[PDB]
DNA sequence: AGGTAGTCACAGCTGATTGCGCTG
């Protein structure tokens, strides 16, 4: 029941739908209104509801009320959520029944045993001083681009390639990724592009050698069918959000994996990484800092001189959104 | 965090240290004790962490033996002294056994081995040797044993190390080759203490510095199952890989099989 | 071990004697004349591709080799039990990713399965 | 009903107190517990073995050009064979492999069968840098290895090992009457496909007794190469099977003595450079031939040069060590010292040999029956 | 440039944390990552 | 070198033509009184600090363990690798070809089951020695005349000397089964 | 001198429009 197929959700067993349609605040569709009014008018046995973290909301709070059942169960690997709201869901649905202990669960062997890392990158000085020049928001795309991030962001992508490993590359703040997949030349989702084009990207994704890195932007915040992959790649993510960065996680562990998040140094994203790992140390991994990367200046990478570095500028500065 | 264990043993036989003092000449056993008292005391004053195990490997069983010099080399040498003159003294022939239980012997220092490994706190790894002085000739019925004990000493990374005084043992070299031991033949027994010093004293760490001698002509002649003696040439089973002098229409090994 | 269908197959309009029976169904069952086209066309297809899966054990690769295939009013007319197996992903795929999906489903399907 | 909708499990309730202070002994009982996870043998499965006259088949076609295996087929192929073939002479002593490369709907006999793993791993490292044309032909290779295999003797198990890339091959005559003709002569033939499952591998693998399986991965494919390396159980006894073969003692040369004298390596002798001429070496007790490597079949008089502790390193399958009897401690009465260690008995549990009645600890035992195989009482 | 290339490695390479590390190791493989192995 | 070889064995004289290609297409009771003396003797026993060294017997330790020594020597074929030239080098590599080849034929031969097996192995005896005296007696000479101290020859001397002693054992065995 | 509702970025969903293809 997603309005897509409607493939006679009347008189069924299972029922499968969806947030944000059990709960509309306007005009309804016809067939939509008729499936709901089936829909509210008998009880149900075990309502299994799928990402609980985000159940403390304004419109999916209701959607509990709005429909009567008898057991409601509630799945998620990211319990963590700002707004202590999470308090909320222990009368909301119920109490904390099963919480799994992600290192004994990886010492089986039935998860991969990812090495985190928490590598950064210093800020170039053309880069620095407009980052200390302006306050008003406009400094996320400073240390977003910092050229030297971008150098090792490619070397890493480079490194990995050649030992045939899978890379999802996160990246919010879509105008970066533009310029930071493109240089690359390699298969980005913006997001909003199509359902049929993210499809076959992400089918191609897996069962092809030519091709084995892809980059999202917060389209792979959420539990996707996504393939099994290795390298995690992760450039200017949310503020402090814990449940992003464990759900970025959860899309590598399936030293068999490993996962980088990249940062820029003496800027505000050295505290949102610091503040958005406590729920990782928490569930027992150790975030190792890399300060240098190997064979840095071995091989050839972008932005080399200073001259493109300083004109970087010149395009990171031309958003001038107001 | 280095600990070095350093089990001798020493061949015991009454009947060959008897010939030798019988020929009167100037080494006798209890010279041979001496020296290797002294090398275990040096190999104590090496290092605190060193540990020293003496067994003495005789016809009747295995026995182990471990005023201005060391406290604790004073008792360790008075406690040596007291077991071999204990072994000795009752040693009664009983029996017309007279090859040494050398495998019984390696066994059982295997086995010291295994115990003082565990007792070794995880902050520490136990470096473990075994030194062999031979007096007595070559067993060949302890051939199947004593592979086992090689192949048990190689599993553990244990060295084993042969000082042989008067004939030449096969099964030592082969001990000495596989374990990644040193084999040497003492020219001159008075100068046994000085050898002991100069060769088999330092670890193979150690050994990885110094020049030594290189390895001797290792001999790898097979024991025969009806025979039990040293063979160049021999018939052997493909199933139960059974070494045989002469051809047999029906293996004897695989009758066990049915 | 693999079906190929190169185009949908549809039935020869000429001779008048097809289109005569599209006038009956138009003039009398209220019956679109594409739609009966469509329904044959898939009939047939269909009807040949579905020989290859004889048998629980029983293993094959279906293909269809043309873009009208990908529009639903097609896709619709194939029976239940290939529906649920032709996934949104292999749609419109090229020749290269299709081989892909080949390789990867024949490799998983030669190893041994329970009863 | 199901097993986890009933009472919920109480893990906890095993521990109980009785003088306030017990749950040290019931944490001794747990430590004690602990060990002893293991059957006391290394292996547990085939204790035996025979001589196996091995053929490996490699597929030379255009499909090893293929990247589904990093870099190609080809490459992985060879270094998971390379592996394969020393797994293989490590697990069996006196078996033979044979190589051939089949290409262009011809067959090559790349390597003879023999012992020397070192021959072997070269042959394959050379044909690393081969080139991948044509299409391979499974009646070829097939015929080759009967060919070489039909002389060999009844009481060694003749086995053909087939790497099938391509799903295509050629066959100058009909193949399922080589089939037959392979059955009639005993030898089994065992596939390890790339791509996908081709029916006259599995008509082949299912008539000659052999297994045909299709690679997952480069794990899986090591996992099946694995699993090939095994030997197969033998029978009771057939008959009178055995084998001439010698022991050449490393006798090397000293200067010291008069006797050194240097002499030149048949197997070196071959070579292009200039062959070792060491002072000494392994010598043919039948012919004083001198060679360097072992196992290596003499050149001259045919005689089998194998090194005696191989065969001895698989002794202790035909004799293992009988289980202890597990007594406690309160119910021995007698020395309280283990036999093998020296050290204090404390265990709540002692054990004895059946045949010596001797006292050994825990860890002595274990180490008695995973590693030593032999028991230090029983040998005096 | 030719100058270009070097002052660009100089300030990138080096800029927060190697003008004291390396210091350190002039006075002075497990949880090694793979790139730092090679 | 087949060609090099066929000259050194059809040309010289050493074999036939029609056979080079054949064949290519504890005592009494004074033990226990010694074990009852050594007993005695080891019952009042003490160690001991100067009798267990000497000056004279670690210098002597030190010389034999020492570079050049008995146990340590230096010397050990030294330059072997260019010692005694390839030149003749090469020429010794053939004469242990034509050994290893003739051997092979004389061991395939063995063992002899038919009488006709038996006027084989008394031809490639006859080979053998034809080979040794073209061949073996200028090598030596030649060694002697260069004073090389490297015993070549002695490794061929041995595998000829081995399948003579077989052939006169069978020899010996053969007269006796007829008996 | 301190704190909460707009606000921006980026994503999701569903509810309609609206624009290109549609047979041998
Ligand atoms: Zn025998
Ligand atoms: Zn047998
Ligand atoms: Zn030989
Ligand atoms: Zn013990
Ligand atoms: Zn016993």
């Amino acid at each position: 029941f997603t309005s897509d197929a409607k493939d006679k959700p009347i008189g069924c067993s299972v029922a499968i739908s969806t947030y944000s349609m059990l709960g509309h605040t306007t005009k309804r569709s016809w067939e939509a209104e008729r499936v709901m009014e089936w829909l509210k008018t008998q009880e149900w046995g075990l309502m299994i509801l799928d990402e609980v973290h985000t159940i403390p909301a304004k419109m999916f709070r209701r959607v509990l009320t709005i429909v009567q059942a008898h057991c409601k169960l509630g799945l998620t690997a990211t319990l963590v959520r700002e707004d202590d709201k999470i308090v909320d869901l222990n009368f909301l649905i119920g109490p904390k029944l099963y919480e799994a202990n992600w290192m004994e669960l990886q010492n089986n062997g039935y998860i991969a045993k990812v090495q985190c890392a928490e590598v950064w990158c210093p800020m170039s000085p053309e880069f620095y001083r407009e980052y200390v020049a302006i306050k008003t928001k406009k400094r996320i795309l400073l240390y977003t681009m910092n050229p030297n991030k971008f150098r090792a962001c490619q070397f890493l992508i480079k490194f990995h390639e050649r030992r045939n490993d899978k890379i999802i590359v996160f990246a919010d703040n879509v105008f970066a990724l533009k310029e930071y997949a493109i240089r690359l030349n390699k298969p980005y989702i913006y997001g909003p592009t199509s359902q049929g084009e993210r499809m076959q990207i992400l089918q191609n994704f897996k069962h092809n050698p030519k091709i084995n890195t892809i980059f999202i932007s917060k389209v792979g915040d959420t539990s996707f069918d996504l393939p099994e992959a290795n390298v995690l790649i992760q450039i200017s993510s949310h503020g402090g959000s814990r449940r992003q960065e464990a759900q970025r996680l959860g899309r590598v562990l399936r030293y068999n994996a490993f996962f980088y998040s990249l940062v820029s140094q003496d800027t505000q994203e050295m505290a949102y990484s610091t503040k958005r790992q406590r729920f990782l140390v928490d569930q027992g991994y150790s975030f190792k800092v890399i300060t240098k990367l190997a064979g840095m200046e071995e091989e050839d990478l972008a932005f080399s001189t200073k001259e493109e570095q300083q004109q970087l500028l010149q395009k990171v500065l031309a958003a001038t959104d107001l | 965090d280095e600990l070095n264990l350093l089990v001798i043993v020493v061949d015991a036989n009454p009947i060959w240290w008897g010939k030798q003092a019988l020929k009167e000449s100037q080494f006798t056993l209890s010279k041979c004790i001496d020296a290797v008292m002294v090398l275990g005391n040096s190999h104590l004053f090496m290092n605190r962490s060193n540990k020293l195990a003496v067994i003495a490997s005789h016809i009747q069983e295995s026995r182990f033996l471990y005023d201005g010099k060391y406290e604790l080399l004073t008792s360790a040498n008075e406690v040596i002294v007291e077991e071999i003159k204990d072994l000795m003294t009752k040693s009664d022939i009983k029996g017309q056994h007279t090859e040494t239980l050398l495998a019984g012997s390696l066994a059982k220092a295997l086995c010291y081995i295994h115990r003082m490994n565990k007792e070794v706190k995880d902050n520490q790894e136990m470096k473990s040797r075994i030194l062999v002085i031979k007096a007595a000739e070559d067993s060949a019925l302890q051939y199947m044993n004593f592979m086992n004990v090689i192949f048990a000493a190689q599993k553990q990374n244990i060295l084993i190390d042969a000082c042989v005084l008067d004939s030449d043992s096969g099964l030592l070299q082969q001990a000495c080759d596989i374990t990644g031991g040193l084999y040497l033949k003492v020219p001159q027994m008075p100068s046994l203490l000085q050898y002991l010093l100069w060769v088999f004293l330092p670890d193979q760490d150690q050994r990885s510095q110094l020049i030594l001698p290189p390895p001797v002509h290792v001999d790898y002649r097979a024991a025969c199952f009806c025979h039990r003696n040293l063979i160049e040439i021999g018939y052997v089973c493909s199933v139960c890989l059974s070494i045989f002098c002469n051809f047999s229409p029906i293996c004897t090994t695989c009758e066990t099989a049915f | 071990r693999a079906v190929i269908m190169f185009g949908v197959p549809y039935v020869y309009t000429q001779s008048r004697i097809l289109k005569a029976r599209l006038e009956y169904l138009r003039d009398q069952f209220q019956i679109r004349e594409n739609d009966f086209l469509t329904f044959d066309a898939m009939r047939h297809a269909a009807q040949c591709v579905g020989r290859a899966i004889r048998g629980k054990t029983d293993y094959g690769l279906m293909v269809f080799a043309d873009k009208r295939f990908a529009r639903g009013d097609k896709r619709g007319k194939l029976p239940r039990w290939i529906q649920e197996h032709l996934t949104d992903a292999n749609l419109n795929l090229t020749v290269d990713e299709g081989v892909q999906v080949a390789k990867y489903f024949l490799r998983q399907m030669a190893q041994p399965f329970h009863r | 009903t199901k097993r986890w909708e009933g009472g919920y499990e109480r893990t906890w309730e095993i521990l109980k107190e009785d003088e306030s202070g017990s749950l040290k002994a019931t944490i001794e009982d747990i430590l004690f517990k602990a060990k002893r996870k293991r059957v006391f043998e290394h292996h547990g499965q085939v204790r035996l073995g025979m001589m196996r006259h091995l053929y490996v088949v490699v597929d030379g076609s255009r499909t090893m050009e293929d990247q589904d295996l990093k870099p190609n087929r080809l490459t992985c192929t060879l270094k998971l064979l390379e592996y394969f073939v020393e797994e293989y002479f490590d697990q069996n002593p006196i078996s033979q492999i044979g190589i051939i490369v089949t290409k262009s709907k011809r067959a090559e006999k790349l390597t003879e069968l023999s012992g020397n793993p070192r021959k072997h791993i070269t042959s394959l490292k050379k044909a690393v840098d081969m080139t991948c044309h044509g299409e391979p032909s499974l009646y070829n290779s097939l015929s080759i290895a009967m060919q070489t295999l039909k002389h060999m003797p009844g009481h060694t198990s003749r086995e053909v090992l087939i790497i099938f890339s391509s799903l295509t091959t050629c066959d100058p005559s009909n193949i399922y009457d080589l089939i037959k003709t392979l059955k009639a002569a005993k030898i089994r033939v065992s596939v390890i496909g790339l791509s996908a499952e081709v029916r006259v591998c599995t008509v082949l693998a299912r008539e000659t007794g052999g297994t045909y399986h299709v690679i997952l991965d480069e794990s899986h494919y090591k996992e099946l190469l694995t699993h090939h390396v095994s030997p197969p159980p033998a029978s009771s006894s057939s008959e009178c099977s055995l084998i001439r073969m010698g022991f050449p003692q490393h006798t090397i040369a000293s200067l010291s003595d008069q006797d050194a004298k240097p002499s030149f390596s048949m197997a070196h002798l071959d070579g292009n450079t200039e062959p070792g001429l060491t002072l000494g070496g392994y010598f043919c007790p039948q012919c004083r031939a001198k060679y360097c490597e072992l196992p290596v079949e003499c050149k001259i008089c045919g005689l089998t040069l194998v090194s005696a502790p191989h065969l001895a390193r698989s002794y202790h399958h035909l004799f293992p060590l009988d289980a202890f009897q597990e007594i406690p401690l309160e119910e021995y009465n007698g020395e309280r010292f283990c036999y093998g260690c020296q050290g204090e008995l404390k265990d709540q549990h002692v054990y004895v040999c059946a045949v010596c009645q001797n006292v050994f600890c825990v860890d002595c035992d274990v180490f008695v029956h995973d590693s030593l195989h032999c028991c230090p009482g029983c040998i005096h | 440039g030719t100058s270009s290339q070097a002052e660009a490695a100089r300030i990138l390479a080096a800029s927060w944390p190697q003008n004291r590390e390396d210091e350190e190791k002039q006075k002075l493989a497990s949880h090694l990552f793979p790139f730092e192995k090679l | 070198v087949l060609f090099q070889l066929y000259k050194d064995l059809v040309v010289s004289q050493v074999i036939s033509a029609e056979e080079f290609w054949a064949n290519r297409l504890a005592t009494s009771q004074d033990i226990i009184n010694s074990f009852q003396s050594i007993r005695q003797e080891m019952e009042a026993y003490t160690p001991k600090l100067t009798q267990v060294l000497s000056s004279s017997a670690a210098s002597s330790t030190i010389t034999a363990l020492s570079p050049g020594g008995a146990l340590m020597q230096g010397g050990t074929q030294q330059a072997i690798n260019q010692m005694v030239p390839n030149d003749i080098q090469s020429e010794l590599k053939h004469l242990y070809v034509a050994v290893g080849e003739l051997l092979r034929h004389f061991w395939s031969c063995f063992p002899v089951n038919t009488p006709f097996l038996e006027e084989k192995v008394v031809k490639m005896k006859s080979n053998l020695e034809r080979f040794q005296v073209t061949k073996l007696c200028p090598f030596q000479e030649k060694i002697r005349r260069q004073y090389l101290s490297t015993n070549l020859v002695s490794h061929i001397e041995e595998m000829l000397q081995t399948a003579y002693n077989k052939l006169h054992t069978w020899q010996s065995r053969r007269l006796m089964k007829k008996t």
